[PDB]
């Protein structure tokens, strides 16, 4: 429990009371930049895979239909 | 039947007060309205370093001459500095009353700061600051002042940052000396076997011409501080014990409900647990300083908080009577000794502008009942944002949501 969790030394920690500080300091001021900072940091490691998924999906659907499509030479 | 404290005022403006009693060991003392609150972060250790140096060398008494004189009559020489007041006091015999006053005159004016002496002190002050960290409760109360008065001159310390201490110029000091040692901001207080008329004469001869005019009308002024509820948690797990101080904003010197708050402190697990009412001008910190092993700080906090709320909600007449009796024995008087009486005068003339007699204190104590005590405690403790300062193994010390929220009883 608390008190026996870990041993740190000389780490001072300042803080403020909730009612004393603005609730949403610069929320959209820096939030947007940060959210954008964040996405560019993982976008290249998340989207690429799923992009190919959209692709396989599409190719798959179209291919199936073509298979169903009547063969012109068929019956002729 | 307690003798009244008689106050006079000299042209310079310095107030030469006094008091008289059968005792024969008077404590003469100069109080100055100058502390770390009047410093502007470029001279944050000027009062402390002038205090350390003031005794060591004066123009008239070169080198250690003063400390010899003081030895010759067997007198004792003391000085202290707070965030708002500075005091230079001498305990001596009655018959040595003139020379002591003359000695005090040198200490406040005509003082000599030997650049050499400056250097020697720099060492003393730096080293001590380097070892002062040893005293935890001092570290915790400095942390509490810093986090409670963030951005104001009340956060800084009497000692000041190491930097300012290293960098000090005879000229800087000279400024602080020539700026914050004005005659209207000075009280010459005497307690014990002294005559007021003789002290008033001595005052003029040796303490006249005390400066009163600032430079280029750089008349200082003051800022009403803000009490920023906040915490500071200096975690160092190698220390054996933890010191935690929790405070709220105090009323100030001139607000009479201080007396009622004192009764509340007289009403109030983890080793030492002292309550305190630090009261600077226009603000103060009511609170508690509890030391405790790392595994009990949590409970203590709760106990402390509990006690407070009890005082906001369920104060009874018996504990109020007990607190009034406990307060009425903290009355300072001739039996408290000269130095104590001496000190009060100086603080009373600096803060209230007058010496409040003990009969007025007794009247303000006996007008306090349980209803106004829980009203004033609800005004100052209930649903207030505290300042928290912890030092030691303080991991189980709860964070700010648990403390603040604990300040309001969902049952009232
Ligand atoms: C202009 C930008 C300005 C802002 C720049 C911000 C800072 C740069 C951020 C760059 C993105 C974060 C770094 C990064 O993405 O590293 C490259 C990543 C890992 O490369 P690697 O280790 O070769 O992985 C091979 C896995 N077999 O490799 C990749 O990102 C591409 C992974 C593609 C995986 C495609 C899988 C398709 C099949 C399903």
């Amino acid at each position: 429990e608390f008190g026996n969790l870990a041993r740190i030394r000389h780490v001072i920690s300042y803080s403020l009371s909730p009612f004393e500080q603005r609730a949403f300091p610069s929320y959209f001021s820096k939030g947007i930049p940060n959210v954008l900072r964040r996405t560019r940091e993982r976008i290249l490691r998340v989207a690429p895979p799923f992009v190919v998924v959209y692709l396989i999906y599409t190719w798959g659907n179209q291919e199936f239909e073509q298979s169903k499509r009547k063969n012109p030479a068929m019956y002729e | 039947s307690v003798p009244e404290t008689q106050v006079s005022i000299l042209d310079n403006g310095l107030r030469v007060a006094s008091e008289q009693s059968s005792h024969a060991t008077c404590t003469v003392g100069v109080w100055i309205d100058a502390g770390s609150r009047y410093e502007t972060e470029k001279n944050n250790g000027a009062g402390y370093f002038l205090e350390h140096l003031a005794f060591k060398g004066t123009k008239n008494r070169p080198g250690n001459a003063l400390e010899k004189e003081v030895e010759s009559i067997g007198a004792h020489l003391n000085a202290y500095s707070t965030r708002e007041h500075t005091a230079y006091l001498i305990k001596a015999l009655s018959k040595d009353l003139p020379k002591v006053v003359e000695l005090l005159a040198d200490i406040v004016q005509n003082s000599s700061l030997e650049d050499s002496q400056i250097e020697k002190e720099r060492d003393v002050i730096l080293r001590e600051m380097q070892e002062n960290d040893a005293s935890m409760q001092n570290v915790v109360f400095d942390y509490l002042h810093a986090t409670a008065f963030q951005g104001t001159p009340l956060a800084q310390a009497v000692e000041g940052p190491s930097e300012n201490v290293r960098r000090l110029s005879r000229t800087d000091l000279t400024d602080y000396l020539n700026r914050h040692y004005k005659a209207p901001r000075m009280v010459l207080a005497a307690a014990g076997g002294v005559e007021h008329q003789q002290l008033l004469d001595l005052a003029q001869k040796h303490l006249s011409s005390v400066s009163r005019v600032y430079e280029e009308d750089a008349v200082p002024g003051l800022t009403p501080c803000r009490f920023t509820g906040s915490e500071i948690r200096h975690r160092d797990d190698a220390l054996p014990l933890a010191h935690v101080a929790i405070a709220v904003e105090g009323p100030g010197w001139a607000n009479p409900d201080n007396v009622t708050l004192q009764v509340a402190n007289a009403i109030i697990l983890c080793q030492s647990f002292q309550t305190f009412n630090i009261s600077y001008s226009d603000t103060g910190l009511l609170g508690a300083h509890f030391v405790c092993d790392a595994m009990s700080i949590d409970d203590m906090v709760f106990f402390l908080q509990g006690q407070w709320m009890r005082l906001c909600t369920s104060a009874t007449e018996s504990e109020v009577t007990r607190g009034k009796n406990i307060l009425r024995n903290a009355l300072v008087s001739h039996l408290d000794g000269t130095t104590p009486v001496c000190e009060d005068i100086g603080r009373s003339l600096l803060t209230y502008g007058r010496r409040i007699p003990l009969a007025e204190w007794e009247s303000r104590i006996q007008e306090v009942d349980a209803q106004m005590l829980r009203d004033i405690c609800s005004k100052y403790f209930y649903d207030q944002c505290p300042a928290v300062a912890g030092y030691g193994p303080i991991e189980q010390l709860p964070d700010y949501n648990r403390i603040r929220s604990g300040m309001f009883w969902l049952r009232f």
